[PDB]
């Protein structure tokens, strides 16, 4: 019934332009799990990562066990979260000499592939860019904007995306960078692979397993075309977020009970397989420590303690 | 400023079309030669709404006409206002798409779209305002179903800023009119659910209903059903062509009575009806045409409304009305019939008021209501095309278009969680 959606913060470093403002550190925390806005309005979650934590240090608290659960044939999902200016893009992906969680995740989920296969495995990576509602395959640009397909026991594919059967840690990360220089955040940053196996003796019945793992660039909450942008991110961030308010009252098992909205958006639809799943689920909220992201960190953090 | 285009795709959507035509310009005081021949400056004062100025002191509808066939065309420049349309916006097909949604929104309706689209572009330049588009059409067919979706997914891609608004024919469950209704709704309602930001769901027995039972009607023609809903098509944008004292366009309306982006679709009503002979035995005031109004056999729709909830209701009231008098009567009902209206929204009434009445009457009304009782519509329907598609019943010709089965169940599906959906709020 439930997704386990753990809610962990992570405090991206003061900037030096928000030094240069003077502004102060409006982000307490208070332990691991707990942290006040500054006043001290308290915020509760599973895991808070300060200024220092490193990228390594997220993907060991945080996201490890939802990439466990894929690779031992579960879904689950990472939904950073938060305003533009969050912090988002740099804990998933971040930079080809500076990676976030994506290539964390590629490094121990590759090393337990590669052990596990002594069950052959397909490792069918796809990246997309939601865009005003529409899916640009990232990994295969030239077919330009996908949609969304339910298919037969209704689950959706993204109709006809290219996906890449890969076996190492560098060809996803090499497939995903170059996924970004084909990327508009104007988008919802949509990583996701499939992380099938077989049975090597593939004369014996062949019952496979297929584990999903996702990581999303969400867009962030954005306060004509760059309007319009604004308002379908928005509008969609609102989709989402409210759909998971609808999942953790599903979640709670209360008396709410109903058909969960995740029609509301295109997002959502391609989310809702791994959302009420046989999964696990991470959002990663990005913050800011300073009084200069108040507003910012107030809301982001508002809507985190409600997730949670 | 704020000029809206009209687009009538397939038969019935054309006839209601001309009906709408005729209506707006006996009341903007235009002729049939496209002459303005009213006495009150208001009557031009926002002429620019729905009609382009041509040459030589004449009006021309905003209006494009479409068809996959060509001889409703013929009957339209034929019938009265016939002239008035510009010729260039009549754009038709010459084989027609045989009650086939496929025909419609793949094949030939695909092949004649390109043209309209051309025209519709021209039409949006012309206008400095666009605020959108109104489809009158049927979910039933297929030349009106198909290039009616195909058309709003078109200017939904050029124009996703703008507001759209459908008039549609929604198949009723006893007066069936054909055997792949069913197929032809299911498909052009998930499109609909996508694509429209209003719609409303007018329906040929309640139309029925109300000529029969309210009006006393000897013999209803199509005509007179039409009528009705030109009239009701007139009430909603009254306050763009217009003076008031609180006026509400297309936008304030969508805001007001949209709290979820896919609960769109209306039940709308209007008032005053009544016979000849019931003329005399009556009250012209405000709180008679509110009683009428709210009563379950005055609904457009064949819902009814005591099977479940008003989520919200937005009166339009037309002539010189008293404003107190006006917030006491929907303030009465609220409270009275507090059962019927959903209890997390206080004040489930939006009200606005145009000091211009209709030609003969001195006060009107027009009701628009979004009732989860519209759940039922779209539940019989469902049903229908499980039942059909269980023995895969009729597919063969969708398929020979193109088509493919899953589409089918998709939009079942998504058919389905709409009604889930809607039962869940009520
Ligand atoms: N309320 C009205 N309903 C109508 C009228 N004419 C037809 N209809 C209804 O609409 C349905 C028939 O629709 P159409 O003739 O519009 C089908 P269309 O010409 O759009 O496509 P084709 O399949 O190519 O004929 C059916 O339910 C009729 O009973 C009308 O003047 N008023
Ligand atoms: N006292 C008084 N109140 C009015 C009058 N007209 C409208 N209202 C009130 O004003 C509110 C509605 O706001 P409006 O002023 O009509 O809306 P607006 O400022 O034009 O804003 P938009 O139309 O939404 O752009 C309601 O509370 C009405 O009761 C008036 O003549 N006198
Ligand atoms: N933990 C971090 N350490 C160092 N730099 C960071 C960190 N987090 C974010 N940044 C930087 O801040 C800029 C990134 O904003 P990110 O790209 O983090 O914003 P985002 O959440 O993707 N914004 P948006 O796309 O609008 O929702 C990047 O160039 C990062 O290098
Ligand atoms: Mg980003
Ligand atoms: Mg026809
Ligand atoms: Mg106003």
């Amino acid at each position: 019934i439930t997704y386990n959606m753990n809610v962990v913060i992570r405090c991206r470093p003061m900037s030096n332009s928000e030094k240069n403002e003077g502004a102060k550190n409006v982000i307490k925390i208070m332990d691991n799990k707990m942290i006040v806005l500054l006043k001290e309005k308290r915020y509760c979650f599973d895991y808070v990562f300060d200024e220092n934590s490193t990228q390594e240090d997220v993907y060991n608290n945080s996201v490890k066990p939802l990439v466990d659960a894929v690779i031992k044939g579960y879904n689950s999902t990472v939904f950073a979260y938060g305003a533009t200016g969050a912090g988002k893009t740099h804990t998933i992906i971040g930079y080809k000499n500076e990676p976030g969680i994506m290539m964390m995740i590629l490094q121990d989920l590759f090393k337990k592939i590669k052990t596990l296969k002594a069950n052959e495995y397909k490792i069918k990576c796809s990246f997309i860019e939601i865009y005003n509602e529409n899916i640009c395959d990232l990994l295969n640009p030239s077919s330009e904007y996908l949609d969304l397909r339910e298919d037969p026991v209704k689950g959706i594919t993204v109709s006809n995306i290219f996906e890449v059967c890969t076996t190492s840690v560098e060809e996803i990360m090499e497939l995903i960078h170059t996924g970004n220089r084909n990327r508009t955040s104007r988008s919802h940053g949509v990583l996701q692979v499939i992380v099938e196996e077989t049975e090597k003796g593939q004369g014996l019945y062949q019952q496979t397993k297929k584990g999903k793992l996702c990581v999303i660039d969400l867009a962030g909450s954005e306060r004509g075309m760059r309007m319009l942008e604004g308002a379908n991110i928005n509008r969609s961030l609102l989709a989402l977020g409210n759909v998971i308010n609808a999942l953790v009252s599903r979640s709670k098992g209360t008396s709410k009970s109903n058909f969960i909205p995740f029609r509301d958006s295109k997002l959502t639809r391609l989310l809702k397989d791994s959302l009420g799943g046989n999964c696990k689920t991470l959002m990663i909220a990005n913050i800011s420590p300073s009084h200069l992201s108040y507003e910012d960190t107030h809301n982001t953090l508002k809507y985190a303690n409600r997730a949670k | 400023m704020r000029e809206i285009v009209h687009i009538q795709a397939g038969q019935c959507g054309n006839q209601i079309g001309a009906k709408f035509w005729e209506v707006i310009s006996d009341e903007h005081g235009i002729d049939p030669t496209g002459s303005y021949h009213g006495d009150s400056d208001l009557q031009l004062e926002r002429i620019n709404v729905y009609y382009n100025e041509a040459a030589g002191n004449k009006y021309v509808p905003r209006a494009i006409l479409v068809d996959l066939e060509p001889g409703t065309m013929d009957s339209v420049r034929s019938g009265p206002f016939g002239q008035i349309f510009r010729p260039d916006n009549f754009v038709f097909g010459q084989s027609g798409a045989g009650n086939n949604w496929a025909k419609g929104h793949y094949t030939e309706g695909a092949e004649l779209v390109d043209s309209v689209l051309d025209v519709v572009r021209k039409e949006s330049e012309s206008c400095d305002c666009l605020q959108g588009f109104q489809l009158t059409h049927s979910l039933g067919g297929g030349t009106g179903s198909g290039m009616g979706t195909l058309l709003i997914s078109k200017i939904r891609e050029e124009y996703p800023d703008r507001i759209m608004n459908t008039f549609s024919v929604v198949p009723s469950p006893k007066v069936s009119d054909t055997v792949v209704e069913p197929y032809n709704a299911t498909l052009s309602v998930h499109q609909l659910v996508e694509n429209t930001d209003e719609t409303y769901c007018i329906d040929n027995e309640a139309l029925y209903d109300i000529c029969f039972r309210t009006l006393k009607l000897t013999t209803p023609t199509y005509g007179d059903l039409n009528h009705l809903v030109s009239a009701t098509m007139s009430g909603v944008t009254t306050c763009l062509r217009f003076p008031g004292q609180l006026n509400a366009d297309l936008r304030k309306l969508a805001v007001n009575m949209v709290p979820f982006p896919r609960l769109h679709f209306f039940m709308p009503g209007f008032a005053p009806l009544t016979s000849r002979g019931s003329q005399q035995y009556r009250a012209l005031t405000v709180p008679e045409l509110t009683q009428q109004m709210f009563d379950a056999k005055n609904m457009m729709a064949a819902c009814d409304p005591r099977h479940g909830r008003y989520l919200t209701v937005a009166a339009v009231f037309r002539g010189r009305m008293s404003m107190k008098e006006v917030d006491e009567q929907m303030l009465n009902v609220q409270n009275k019939n507090s059962s019927y209206f959903v209890e997390w929204i206080p004040n489930n009434v939006k009200t606005a008021v145009c000091d211009i009445p209709p030609r003969g009457l001195k006060m009107s009304a027009t009701f628009i209501g979004n009732s989860t009782a519209i759940q039922e519509l779209f539940k019989r329907i469902s049903e229908q095309f499980t039942a059909m598609f269980r023995r895969k019943a009729f597919l063969h010709w969708y398929t020979g278009e193109g088509m493919d089965e899953m589409e089918f169940t998709e939009a079942e599906s998504n058919m389905n969680d709409l009604v889930s959906e809607y039962q869940q709020y009520q």
